[PDB]
Parts: C-alpha cells; structure tokens; sequence
C-alpha cells in the first residue's frame, strides 16, 4: 500500500500552472498581432 | 497417565464469518479504472485542449 505526498501533486500541480500560463502567453501573443493589424 | 503418540494434530485458530459479499459505495463506478488513470485523464484532457 502506497500513497502520494506532497512533493508529487506540486509535480502535478506544476504542470496546471503551465498550462495555464502557456494559454495566456498564446493570448498575448495574438493580442500583439491584432493590434498591428488594426493599425495597418 | 502415560499418552500415546497423537492421533491428529491441532492448533488455535482465528475464525470468523464468511465474507457475505460487499455493500456498494457511492463513487464505486470508478472501480474498474484506478486512481491513477482517472488523474492522468484528466491532466491529458488540460494538456489535448
């Protein structure tokens, strides 16, 4: 019998967070392109 | 009194009542699939999208 501690969910946790923010920096990324192509 | 060589050997022993099968649980529709698989569902359904 086993059972995870805490060192593995912030493996698992980690991962979320990336994730996340992996989304948001494709947002910022196309938010920049927008803006040039309003202003052109 | 004098014994003679035993006839059948014994010992203590735990008894107890037969497993009559087992009352269900609520979230018992995720038995077939372990812990882990359904974790890692779910970190492949954030990772996919």
């Amino acid at each position: 019998s086993y059972s995870y501690g805490w060192s593995f969910y912030f493996g698992a946790l980690s991962f979320i967070i990336a994730e996340m923010v992996g989304v948001l920096a494709v947002h910022m990324f196309i938010d920049r392109h927008k803006q040039l192509r309003a202003t052109a | 009194i004098d014994f003679s060589k035993p006839f059948m050997s014994l010992g203590i022993s735990i008894m107890i009542k037969k497993p009559q099968k087992s009352k269900p649980g609520v979230f018992s529709f995720l038995d077939p699939l372990a812990y882990e698989i359904w974790m890692c569902i779910v970190f492949a359904y954030i990772g996919v999208s």
